[PDB]
């Protein structure tokens, strides 16, 4: 299937989707450091099969 | 074991000034001159601005319409802006102006504990008839070199994202030499003089400097002391 | 295959640290090894550090 | 404007005439500032029958 940039991001805290807009994509003028969600995106991969 | 004190303490300009320290015995003026020069260079009281949140400015690479200061320029120019406080430990300058022509120092709001020191001082020069520059400038007081880089780990939601951080600069002292002359008393063997020759932002009056500077020193031998 | 792309842009300040090369225009290179406290910087007798 | 004092300060004697004297933790270059001005007052003027 097609990968979403929504800001729905798995196993993220609140404090992680902050800096995000409501698209998903960091706002202008944000100060990120290492590791910081500069763009939400999340592809397809059913049944994990755990 | 004569102990020294204090002599004339000789302002030259608003930038430095030449205390004394008169009744010094042999090579004790090498021995503190050289001792308080490492206390005056290093740590000091002062107040350097910290965060400037400015207009409708989000980060300090843009340029202001109507300024021809880029952003990152300004901030830098706030960094060398001298100031003195009183009672507060922070307190939140309120610049605004507008109208073709410089913005010096003299263009913020007064506060209770404000002097500026150098009020000509160049903050950004105004390019249009009406372009208008509103800037929150929070003046912090502190002791040494704070970066910008290390301020950024308590944070804890600094969200303003129109808040710039700038690097804390914080410090009077600027060069510092000592210079032993040999002092006659009228009887005495062979004593000498200490010039301590400073130069400053003007944020902090010479005997106090020379004094908070000597306060640390035995603050610090009070351990040494014992065992 | 590609349904979007999203470039953000940073802007990294940094400054100088031991391991940055420098070098004059005589062939002389070098590695910053220690940064040194103003304080225990050579001077002259002016009182000017180096 | 809170500074900061020394602790711990294992004192290893070799023998019974000198010693290593050991003081943690000092502010950035109070190290020689007040090793060098001990230094300078022990060399020179002390107490002494010789």
């Amino acid at each position: 299937g097609p990968e979403e940039i929504t800001a729905d991001i798995p196993n993220v805290g609140e404090a992680a989707l902050s800096k995000l807009d409501e698209s998903g994509i960091v706002y202008i003028g944000a100060e990120v450091t290492g590791g910081d969600i500069l763009v939400g995106k999340v592809t397809p991969k059913g049944e994990t099969q755990l | 074991f004569l102990k020294p004190r204090l002599v004339d303490i000789e302002q030259v300009s608003s930038t430095h000034a030449k205390v004394t320290l008169e009744p010094l015995e042999r090579g004790f003026g090498h021995t503190l001159g050289n001792a308080l020069r490492r206390i005056l260079l290093s740590s000091m009281p002062g107040c350097a601005v910290t965060e400037v949140e400015i207009d409708g400015v989000l980060h300090e690479y843009s340029t202001k319409e109507g300024v021809q200061e880029d952003i990152l320029e300004i901030l830098l120019n706030l960094k060398g802006l001298a100031v003195r406080v009183q009672g507060k430990d922070e307190v939140i300058l309120t610049l605004n102006k507008s109208g073709i022509g410089p913005v010096t120092a003299a263009d913020i709001t007064h506060d209770g504990d404000v002097e500026i020191v150098k009020p000509q001082h160049v903050i950004c020069h105004l390019t249009d008839e009406n372009a208008s520059i509103s800037m929150r400038i929070k003046v912090q007081r502190g002791r040494g070199y704070v970066p910008a880089s290390t301020r950024i780990h308590s944070e804890e939601d600094e969200r303003p994202i129109g808040r710039l951080l700038v690097d804390a600069c914080y410090s009077p002292v600027e060069r510092i030499a000592y210079n032993v002359e040999a002092a006659r008393v009228e009887q005495r063997t062979d004593l000498d003089k200490l010039v301590i020759e400073m130069e400053t932002n003007g944020t902090i009056d010479p005997e106090e400097a020379i004094r908070r500077a000597a306060t640390i020193l035995a603050e610090q031998l009070e351990a040494f002391v014992d065992l | 295959g590609v349904l979007k792309i999203v470039k953000v842009y940073l802007a990294v300040k940094r400054r100088i640290q031991p391991g940055d090369k420098m070098a004059g225009r005589h062939g002389n290179k070098g590695v910053i090894s220690k940064i040194n406290p103003i304080e225990d910087m050579p001077y002259d007798e002016n009182g000017t550090p180096v | 404007t809170e500074f900061l004092k020394p602790r711990l300060v294992d004192i290893e004697q070799v023998s019974s005439t000198h010693a290593k004297v050991t003081l943690e933790p000092l502010e950035r270059g109070f190290g020689h500032t007040l090793g060098n001005a001990l230094r300078r007052i022990l060399l020179s003027s002390m107490p002494g029958c010789a």
